[PDB]
């Protein structure tokens, strides 16, 4: 009757490498007890932004399904992860619906992500024909054209590559620091419980 | 120079003297604090790193403590061989930029 | 046998460019970063940049846009050049080694020091 076990939060939060913005990886958590106390240790002076659950009383609540989304974005752009925002990274790479019942965690990570030589391994899309529906992922790298002439796999004027590259460096101001973001989504009171913290009889 | 130090300090031999380095959350709150000593006419050297340990070839006479958002270097058993400036260093991340902010440098005198 | 050797310099003129080299020996050169610092006479200390022994570099905001410094793993020498000097930039310049990881340094070796004077 008791789910016991342990939720793999340490694997999600402390993974060696996180995905890029346009190819954010989704992970599912189930059949374990969630201890939302190690969370406060990571980014302790940084604030959890939760959107429908009080972060203090989150321990005593059972969730039907928990999904974790991880990526790496620039500093000042983190404010775009909130629901209802508009911008380049909130409309061309990753958008949240305006019904989001979850909580987002962000912390400056300019100790292992960025390098003095410059980190070009993180990419982001810049050009799209139209908007993207909430919680969508596109990896296709077909060349996007805005003029009249068709693009037969070419570059230059009036024909651009949709993927641009972040250029992270140590001695940059807050805003150009690589921020690692993990957002947790879970809905309430609509299905049998699968994951939650301590509970007795 | 976000780091704040007293420009001058003095003490009699055998007296415990404390040199403070008071910073903020960005520079002293998150990262380590390192204490270097510069004699006149010589390049700076290393005295204390990591708030606990010291390099080889350095006596255990100097002691370091860190509290809140500030640090202190106490020199128990002061002698005549401590006529040098003392600098505190800590990586600082700010809205404008980021780097190794240093201190003004305290000129320590022995009577 | 760890040291960071430099070369002396003489007076300059405003608007000119000055170049100094830091050479290492006795240890694996392509393993440790390099830090640059400047000390104005009768003043404190302030560092300039961090460098891979073979690669790029990063510079502080204050001393950006006018410093250029490359790598040369042939004689284990790293050169730095400052352009558009001014009479307030008269100082002593030091090069220091660092821990292989950096980002939390312990500047144990330091350079001899180059005196730079800018007067007309």
């Amino acid at each position: 009757p008791n789910i016991t076990n342990l939720c793999p939060f340490d694997e999600v939060f402390n993974a060696t490498r996180f995905a890029s913005v346009y190819a954010w990886n989704r992970k599912r958590i189930s059949n374990c007890v969630a201890d939302y106390s190690v969370l406060y240790n990571l980014a302790p002076f940084f604030t959890f932004k939760c959107y429908g659950v009080s972060p203090t009383k989150l321990n005593d609540l059972c969730f039907t399904n928990v999904y974790a989304d991880s990526f790496v974005i620039r500093g000042d752009e983190v404010r775009q992860i909130a629901p209802g925002q508009t911008g380049k990274i909130a409309d061309y790479n990753y958008k949240l619906p305006d019904d989001f019942t979850g909580c987002v965690i962000a912390w400056n990570s300019n100790n292992l992500d960025s390098k003095v030589g410059g980190n070009y391994n993180y990419l982001y899309r810049l050009f799209r024909k139209s908007n993207l529906k909430p919680f969508e992922r596109d990896i296709s790298t077909e060349i996007y054209q805005a003029g009249n002439k068709p693009c037969n796999g070419v570059a230059g004027f009036n024909c651009y590559f949709p993927l641009r590259s972040y250029s992270f460096r140590p001695t940059y101001g807050v805003g150009h620091q690589p921020y690692r973001v993990v957002v947790l989504s879970f809905e309430l009171l609509h299905a049998p419980a699968t994951v939650c913290g301590p509970k007795k009889s | 120079s976000v780091l704040t130090q007293p420009p001058s300090a003095s003490g009699t031999p055998g007296q415990r003297v404390t040199i403070p380095c008071s910073g903020s959350s960005s520079n002293i709150g998150n990262n380590y604090v390192y204490w270097y000593q510069q004699l006149p006419g010589t390049a700076p050297k290393l005295l204390v790193y990591g708030n606990n340990q010291r390099p080889s070839g350095v006596p255990d006479r100097f002691s370091v403590s860190k509290s809140g958002t500030s640090a202190s270097l106490a020199i128990s058993g002061l002698r005549s061989e401590d006529e040098a400036d003392y600098y505190c260093a800590a990586w600082d991340d700010g809205l404008s930029g980021s780097g190794w902010v240093f201190g003004g440098g305290t000129k320590l005198t022995v009577l | 046998q760890v040291q960071l050797v430099q070369s002396g310099a003489e007076v300059k003129k405003p608007g000119a460019s000055l170049k100094v080299s830091c050479r290492a020996s006795g240890y694996t050169f392509t393993s440790h970063f390099i830090h640059w610092v400047r000390q104005a006479p009768g003043q404190g200390l302030e560092w300039m940049g961090i460098i891979n022994p073979s690669g790029g570099a990063s510079y502080a905001q204050n001393f950006r846009d006018r410093v250029t410094m490359t790598t040369d793993p042939s004689t284990s020498t790293v050169y730095m050049e400052l352009g558009s000097l001014r009479s307030e930039d008269t100082a002593v310049y030091y090069c220091a080694r660092a821990e292989g990881s950096s980002w939390l340094g312990w500047f144990d070796p330091w350079g001899q020091g180059t005196l730079v004077t800018v007067s007309s």
